[PDB]
């Protein structure tokens, strides 16, 4: 049905610029008023900008006037947010949403996108170092991978290219004092399958374009 | 500026009311909407125009409004309802759509569960790169709160500890992570390192040692 | 395009005075103390005490703290009204005093029940363009000639909702500035009739889904009963 797929999000230096996009499907885009709504980490929602169906009228929150520009391509079913002179407090997940704001409807957002995280930091992207967490010498063996010192989030971990899913516990990342994240992924497997069966954790970190397939062997 | 209590709670099958306080400029004279945001997902419209439900939103959710206040009632409470709930209204005075700060709804009634603890030593790979990280993984605990202490040959190690907040798992139990950074010299200078996890007065211990 | 002074003498501007005075909605003079408007207009209105009705207004700027206005005694919302998309988006304002008819303030005839199905060919939508919470009001009253669209063609556009008989659609014009509660007026056999009340829908242009109006002819019974 209705889809709003966002992209363009990522890490940017303070004062930097970024172009967010939102592709729509399953409703006639040109008829819809569209908006960007952001959410700062562990905070609530804040409307950023809105645009009419035609593109004739654009509106912006006070904190982003003269920095952000909203636009749309009705032929392309796409909404854009050109963000300039980005600031640290502009760090948030930005969702695109179809809005209703008639006097008859009230002001609400019926369809939402998934969001793209925008990070405005002076720290440079850092790819993780991937270390195996070797199983040691009773029925089942716990084994895993340590995804150390990366920035920004997210990192994705799959095991044996998606052939191993059950009993896989990928832990939420710790934010270390250094400003770098670290996470662990663990899988409990039959001890007897160690050595005979191969275990590989596939780690990807899109911000730094890191891709590791680390084989986890016992001691 | 819409004000909501930061937290709410209830056991399964109960009714929970999430409240939203406003003013004559917003709630007092404008249509109210409600959003549900499940962990790591986008918000979802639950109610629009005060009490209306969009297609697919179950009868269990009901919206109401009385003066400068609005309420979201969640009846027949499910563990899946554990989310952030936001009220919203147009504000004529500010001339902007405003949101509450959200309420974090917690679903209770899970039986008490002690933590499962998996402790890993540093890998050869890491030791070669002149680093040493001890990885203490804590899972399947309920309630969602734990205390972590680290020991080196039964003496406390407070420096170089990084611990996550507890997070809820798919199975409604909670998980936590603790990391111990050392120099390879510290790792070797001791016979063993330990991660002690305290949950509701009881301690669950794991020990690790250099080869 | 711009309207001139005395062109739409049934058109009124409805103002709220709480917290400050501002245009709230459009409406039409249908009798000595009767203003016909949309029920959705009053979503934020507590009591008629805060309302002012201004007749003979071309420019919003010409409204000062000495400008003559009509007080409202009663707000009559259709009892079946819940939201605009479910119909019954109609309301009557009983004024405190009687409107003494001039060239700047006169009533618009209701449509004839004999002309229930008639396809009007000379329809106009007028207002200060207030239909959304963020839109800026037009200072001068705007007009646009709008073609009617069949309920069947209208339903095809709005597959998600039900286009009832108590609704009339207008659009596919060769941007419109009607206000919520404002008139959709059609001149039939050289006489103006209040065919529609601006309720919901997108707009009037060829590239838009048509505007959904309260079909005034279906409420003629309701209007006469309430104004008896």
């Amino acid at each position: 049905q209705v889809q709003l797929l966002e992209s363009g999000g990522g890490l940017v230096q303070p004062g930097g610029s970024l172009r967010l996009s939102c592709a729509a499907s399953g409703f006639t885009f040109s008829t819809a008023a569209m908006s960007w709504v952001r959410q700062a980490p562990g905070k609530g929602l804040e409307w950023v900008s809105g645009i009419s169906g035609s593109g004739s009228s654009t509106y912006y929150a006070d904190s982003v006037k003269g920095r952000f520009t909203i636009s749309r391509d009705n032929s392309k079913n796409t909404l854009y947010l050109q963000m300039n002179s980005l600031r640290a407090e502009d760090t948030a997940v930005y969702y695109c949403a179809r809005e209703l704001s008639y006097l008859y409807s009230g002001y609400y957002f019926d369809y939402w996108g998934q969001g793209t995280l925008v990070t405005v930091s002076s720290a440079s992207t850092k790819g993780p170092s991937v270390f195996p967490l070797a199983p040691s010498s009773g029925g089942t063996a716990a084994l895993g991978c340590l995804v150390k010192d990366y920035f920004p989030e997210p990192v994705t971990v799959s095991w044996n290219s998606g052939a191993l899913t059950s009993g896989v516990h990928t832990f939420p990342a710790v934010l270390q004092s250094s400003g770098l994240y670290s996470l662990s992924s663990v899988v409990t497997v039959p001890s007897s399958s160690l050595g005979t069966q191969t275990y590989i954790c596939n780690v990807n970190h899109k911000p730094s374009n890191t891709k590791v397939d680390k084989r986890v062997e016992p001691k | 500026v819409l004000t909501q209590p930061p937290s709410a709670s209830g056991t399964p099958g109960q009714r929970v009311t999430i409240s939203c306080s406003g003013s004559s400029s917003n709630i007092g004279s404008n249509d109210v909407s409600w959003y549900q945001q499940l962990p790591g997902t986008a918000p979802k419209l639950l109610i629009y125009k005060n009490y209306n439900r969009p297609s697919g939103v179950p009868d269990r959710f009901s919206g109401s409004k009385s003066g400068t206040s609005a309420s979201l009632a969640i009846s027949g409470l499910q563990s899946e309802d554990e989310a952030d709930y936001y009220c919203s209204a147009w504000d004529q005075r500010q001339f902007d759509v405003v949101f509450g700060g959200g309420t974090k709804l917690t679903v209770l009634g899970q039986p008490k569960a002690a933590p499962s603890v998996t402790l890993f030593p540093p890998s050869s790979e890491e030791l070669q790169a002149n680093k040493a990280t001890l990885v203490c993984l804590i899972s399947d605990f309920y309630p969602g709160a734990v205390t972590v202490a680290w020991k080196a040959d039964s003496s406390p190690v407070k420096a170089g500890v990084e611990t996550t907040t507890p997070s809820k798992q798919s199975n409604n139990k909670y998980a936590a992570s603790s990391y111990l950074s050392l120099t390879p010299e510290q790792w070797k200078s001791h016979r063993s390192y330990s991660c002690q996890v305290t949950h509701e007065g009881s301690t669950v211990e794991k020990t690790v040692a250099p080869t | 395009t711009a309207s001139v002074r005395g062109e739409w003498p049934w058109q009124v501007t409805l103002h709220t005075t709480s917290p400050t005075q501002r245009h709230l909605c459009g409406g039409s003079i249908i009798g000595n103390q009767w203003i016909l408007t949309a029920a959705h207009c009053f979503y934020g209105v507590e009591s008629p005490k805060i309302l002012r009705v201004y007749s003979g207004i071309l420019n919003q700027s010409e409204i000062k703290e000495d400008t003559s206005f009509f007080g409202v005694q009663e707000i009559i919302i259709h009892d079946q009204y819940k939201m605009a998309e479910s119909g019954y988006d109609i309301a009557l304002l009983k004024l405190e005093t009687t409107v003494n008819y001039t060239d700047s303030q006169r009533p618009i005839s209701l449509p004839s029940k004999g002309d229930r199905n008639v396809i009007y060919t000379d329809c106009w939508v007028t207002g200060w363009g207030y239909r959304k919470l963020r839109d800026k009001i037009q200072n001068t009253l705007q007009k646009a000639k709008i073609p009617l669209v069949t309920n069947e063609e209208c339903q095809k556009r709005y597959r998600g909702h039900k286009i009832t008989h108590k609704m009339i659609c207008a659009g596919y014009r060769e941007a419109c500035k009607g206000d919520s509660g404002g008139p959709l007026s059609c001149k039939h056999n050289e006489v103006w009739h209040l065919v529609g009340i601006t309720s919901w829908g997108e707009g009037c242009a060829q590239r838009e889904r048509p505007g959904v109006y309260t079909n005034v002819v279906e409420y003629v019974d309701w209007i006469l009963e309430k104004t008896q």
